[PDB]
RNA sequence: CGGUAGGGGAGCGUUCCGUGUUAGGGAGAAACGCGUGCGUGAGCCGCGUUGGACGAAGCGGAAGCGAGAAUGUCGGCUUG
RNA sequence: AGGGUGAAAAGAACCCCCAUCGGGGAGUGAAAAGAACAUGAAACCGUAAGCUCUCAAGCAGUGGGAGGGGGACCAGACC
């Protein structure tokens, strides 16, 4: 019984080619190379998306430093993350660089805290 | 019916006159008139007024992650387990209360504080695509995922106010 | 010249990062006391 | 229900021995211009291909007045475009036994004509009205009234489109 | 010619409508001062508080940055650039991103009075190539300094400046001067803070 | 000296419109002669 | 290069240029106005008052000239004939250059020399 | 609970046959186009201002049964 | 190598552009399906509308997303 492959080829295809809609150029047109291109961009995908965690406390912790360094003239990061601990507080990266940013008066306070505790 | 008159007019008699779908009777309302700001009131809308919220914020911990929660609005959590729709629960783990007069700052906790908040949802996240490849190595598997979630609405941030707060004082 | 060069995995070996200094070596993660037994994270009330 | 429907008249030439190219090179000219211009342009231009642009042209330009009725005046070509042909191939023969192709290329034409001055009732009179004129001007009116004022080319030009359809002003 | 045609008066007209509504509708921006966690008109909004703060285009707003002043006489060349460095690429605020310009801007005047250690006046070497074969230039540091002394400053600080699309433009927001004077009293420019300790020479 | 690649879509529709920008040149030309022809006061042209 | 080499090539070589040019003249003097190239015209501007200027002195030197230029001597005589009467007062200038509509198969410029 | 050569398990689809002259279908089938739908994926399920007469699901059977590579191969269409 | 207008040639009278071809109306037809005519994918060639590129270095994507635009009903979302 003779099968021509029909449209289960063509449905494949089409189903990778509105993956790959808004690529620049025969990125978004030839099917051979469509098939690459949509391999890399799901491994890229999967890549930054371990990336991703790790850029993100890149960048509070960045946001951070500069936040504190403003009140003492000797202090740091490392400093104050070495003293939240010592004071037992939980508070992640990504809080304190929020909090930095979007309610100072706040940090300012937390740095009240911990300096008169060390004190 | 002027919808059907005007469209037999611009079907019949070719290039259309605009006497006949806008007749004479209508001047329209006066720019200072009432009749004129009902109308453009309806149409172009002045925005709302904003609806009340109690002015204060909570650090809390789900799932191990820290959510700063304002209450009326709801996050996406880990899924909660055995946790149903409808159902009131209340998160204990309290690292931080602000309040625009003062804040409370736990060491560890906040002792006695709790968030009422209700689990409006269960969800599954959109799918990530995980996709293992190798070059050359002819492999590749291709792996959808799709973590289960919840939905939860913060109602109202409680029993912080004995704690000792402290604030910035000039 | 008599003397050769490093290629490759030789010049890896010769070349790569080591805190020989014994002080820096012999370093490790900080040591904080125990925290207080903490809370439920959450729990249901009805 | 469309402008497409009022103001145009569509013509198409089928199978002129232009090549595609050379024939765009004409029409890309008189694409926006009065039929008038349009005429004496490719009156006078040096290339082949204006020469048969130009029988197509006139004879759309008859089609406006004679069956649609326009006035030739207020003729622009709005729309027009150039398409690939049926191409015919012949084999010539090379120097040391090898072949090659030759390919006499066709193309399909399409002048879209469009009079200007159909709608400019509605126009002239929906220039006349300040933004919040307008909007009072079309509270008392039904949904009929107001998609019957509102279907000239007006929404488009000024691009008010989607503001329309967000002021509740409209259905679909 | 500006057309004054119902049709392009109409246009206008009606552009600022839209303008009108999507003013109105639209969350009001909040600057960046004791700027309390939220304003009760946000907290209808997306949600800004457990995604991170990424800056939008009413902060970096170029009328509002800090100008800052370095009086270089006596000061240690790349010392002060790191420093410098610092200040134009915005790192030392809160609200630092890499993507953005959130930086000041920065005059350094007194260019030739810059001081720097060791035989370096004499050795260190500022090359530059033509792009022709044997188009190589190089002058020591003080021929360099007698004939237009700014460059010297101007090429340190770019080093320390990120490379790229957004390091470039970040370089025109040094601007250095041989003199003792600026021209730039208008801006009103803040004395630039030094935290280093062996910033300042003395001998 | 062959083509190493094949020449990308866009490209060569920039290069075939700047063969397309002489056409308008010549449309130019083309519209001032004959409003020159078109007042009959020339006597340095021609037409029959 | 070319500084100051004025002579018209009409891209032929020099014979056929030459009998080309002698060609011509002798059409527009026998049918007094033609359609030609702009280039061949304004080439045979020089050499139409070549044989104008030459009837108008009449000896039979320049006759002998002239007939030895043009290719047909009918023209030569009603040439010495008509030129003294009808060029008499003209100093030089005796051809007026009128161009036209460009040629259909090749669009080469054309051009009406008359005989003024 | 990384994985090539490689071995083992569990599946999806294509055309055809049985049930079957089936359910359904000019109140629009196949197909073609779409999806804020569901799957670990192969894919499924839903939808059509296209299309114009066929044909599922279930439980089974059979293969000219799945393509991106063969200086493959035939047509079509580019580049220069 | 070259098959499939429609059930039926009913294969388009007449007017207009008009040297023919070709076209636009009208008329036939359930439908124009209009003779190069049935479904009509991709490459490839264009046209229109939304955003955007002329100090720029890059297997063209991806994570972050400034600014602008669009169809919504879970308007905090989607494109
Ligand atoms: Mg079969
Ligand atoms: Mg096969
Ligand atoms: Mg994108
Ligand atoms: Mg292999
Ligand atoms: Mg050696
Ligand atoms: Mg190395
Ligand atoms: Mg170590
Ligand atoms: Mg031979
Ligand atoms: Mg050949
Ligand atoms: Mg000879
Ligand atoms: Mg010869
Ligand atoms: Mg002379
Ligand atoms: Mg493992
Ligand atoms: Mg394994
Ligand atoms: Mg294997
Ligand atoms: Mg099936
Ligand atoms: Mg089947
Ligand atoms: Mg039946
Ligand atoms: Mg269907
Ligand atoms: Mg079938
Ligand atoms: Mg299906
Ligand atoms: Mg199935
Ligand atoms: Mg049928
Ligand atoms: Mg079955
Ligand atoms: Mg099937
Ligand atoms: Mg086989
Ligand atoms: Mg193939
Ligand atoms: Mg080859
Ligand atoms: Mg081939
Ligand atoms: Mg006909
Ligand atoms: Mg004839
Ligand atoms: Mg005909
Ligand atoms: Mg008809
Ligand atoms: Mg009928
Ligand atoms: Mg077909
Ligand atoms: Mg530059
Ligand atoms: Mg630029
Ligand atoms: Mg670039």
């Amino acid at each position: 019984t003779r099968v021509k492959r029909g449209y289960i080829a063509r449905r494949r295809r089409k189903k990778i080619r509105f993956f790959a809609s808004s690529f620049r150029g025969a990125h978004s047109r030839l099917t051979r190379t469509i098939a690459q291109q949509k391999i890399r961009a799901l491994v890229s995908a999967h890549r930054d998306r371990d990336r991703q965690k790790r850029d993100f406390r890149r960048l509070w912790i960045t946001r951070i430093n500069a936040a504190i360094r403003e009140r003492g003239v000797y202090y740091n990061y490392s400093k104050f993350i070495h003293d939240l601990y010592k004071r037992q507080l939980l508070l992640n990266r990504k809080i304190l660089a929020q909090i930095a940013i979007l309610n100072p008066n706040c940090i300012y306070m937390i740095y009240n805290e911990i300096i008169k505790k060390e004190d | 019916l002027k919808a059907e008159f005007e469209e037999f007019q611009r079907p019949p008699n070719q290039k259309p006159q605009l006497s006949d779908v806008l007749p004479d009777d209508f001047q329209a309302p006066e720019p200072g008139t009432p009749e004129y700001n009902d109308i453009i009131n309806q149409f172009l809308p002045k925005k709302g007024p904003p609806p009340p919220r109690e002015e204060i914020f909570a650090v809390v911990v789900i799932g191990s992650r820290q959510y700063i929660v304002i209450p009326g609005r709801w996050i996406y959590t880990q899924r909660l387990k055995g946790a149903t729709v409808n159902d009131k629960i209340v998160l204990n783990k309290v690292l931080l209360v602000g309040t625009k007069a003062s804040t409370y700052i736990g060491t560890p906790i906040v002792t006695n504080a709790a968030v009422h908040a209700v689990v409006e949802e269960q969800l599954l996240d959109d799918k990530v695509i995980v996709f293992k490849y190798k070059k050359k190595k002819n492999y590749r598997r291709n792996i959808g995922h799709r973590q289960p979630i919840t939905r939860i609405k913060i109602t109202g941030i409680t029993g912080y106010e004995d704690y000792p707060a402290s604030t910035l004082e000039a | 010249s008599s003397r050769p060069q490093k290629k490759g995995t030789a010049h890896h070996m010769k070349t790569r990062p080591k805190k020989t200094a014994r002080w820096d070596i012999k370093r490790g993660p900080a040591v904080y006391p125990p925290l207080p037994p903490l809370p439920a994270e959450w729990t249901i009330v009805s | 229900p469309e402008p497409g429907k009022c103001d145009e008249i569509t013509t198409r030439g089928y199978s002129i021995s232009m090549s595609v190219d050379k024939a765009r090179r004409v029409i890309d000219q008189i694409r926006g211009r009065s039929y008038a211009e349009t005429l004496m342009i490719l009156e006078l231009m040096p290339y082949r291909a204006c020469y048969p642009i130009f029988k197509l042209i006139y004879s759309a330009a008859a089609n406006a007045s004679h069956n649609k009725q326009f006035n030739k005046a207020n003729l622009i070509i709005s729309k027009a475009e150039v398409n690939k042909g049926i191409t015919l191939k012949k084999v010539k023969p090379r120097a040391r036994g090898r072949s090659y192709m030759i390919k006499r290329p066709t193309c399909h034409i399409t002048i879209v004509l469009r009079d200007i001055t159909h709608f400019d009732s509605y126009d002239k009179f929906l220039e006349s009205l300040t933004p919040k004129k307008l909007i009072a001007l079309l509270g008392l009116m039904s949904t009929g009234r107001r998609r019957e004022l509102l279907c000239g080319r007006f929404r488009e030009n000024h691009k008010i489109k989607s503001f329309l359809y967000k002021i509740a002003l409209f259905k679909r | 010619r500006k057309s004054t045609s119902a049709s392009t008066k109409c246009t206008e007209e009606w552009r600022q409508l839209k303008e009108a509504v999507k003013k109105e509708f639209a969350i009001p921006h909040v600057p960046l001062d004791q700027r309390w966690m939220f304003t009760l008109e946000e907290a209808t909004g997306p949600d800004i508080w457990n995604t991170t703060w990424y800056p939008k285009s009413a902060d970096h707003v170029p009328t509002d940055k800090k100008w800052y002043v370095v009086d270089a006489t006596d000061l240690i060349l790349g010392r002060m650039a790191s420093t410098i460095a610092i200040h134009i690429r915005g790192k030392n605020l809160a609200s630092y991103t890499p993507s953005v310009d959130m930086g000041a801007f920065v005059i350094v005047v007194n260019a030739d009075k810059v001081a720097v250690s060791g035989k370096k006046r004499t050795q260190k070497l500022y090359r530059r190539h033509s792009g022709r074969p044997g188009g190589l230039k190089e002058e020591t540091f003080d021929q360099l300094q007698k004939r237009i002394p700014e460059r010297i400053i101007e090429h340190a600080v770019r080093g320390m400046l990120p490379k790229g699309r957004l390091g470039r433009y970040l370089f025109n927001h040094l601007k250095v001067y041989k003199g003792a004077e600026h021209p730039h009293q208008a801006q009103q420019p803040i004395d630039l803070p030094l935290r280093d300790k062996r910033i300042r020479v003395e001998k | 000296a062959v083509p190493k690649k094949r020449t990308s879509i866009y490209k060569k529709r920039i290069r075939k419109n700047i063969w397309k920008k002489k056409g308008y040149w010549a449309a130019l030309k083309a519209f001032s002669l004959a409003k020159s022809l078109s007042t009959g006061n020339s006597k340095s042209f021609f037409v029959r | 290069m070319k500084h100051g080499r004025k002579i018209h090539r009409l891209s032929r070589p020099a014979d056929q240029r030459r009998a080309l040019l002698r060609g011509l003249t002798t059409q527009l003097l026998k049918h007094g106005r033609i359609k030609t190239t702009r280039a061949k015209a304004s080439a045979m501007r020089k050499y139409v008052d070549k044989m104008i200027t030459l009837a108008k002195e009449g000896s039979l030197h320049k006759r002998r000239q002239a007939l030895g230029f043009i290719y047909e001597k009918q023209i030569v005589h009603a040439l010495f004939a008509e030129v003294p009467e009808r060029y008499g007062d003209r100093n030089g200038g005796y051809t007026r250059i009128i161009r036209t509509l460009p040629r259909r198969g090749d669009n080469a410029p054309m051009a009406y020399i008359e005989l003024v």
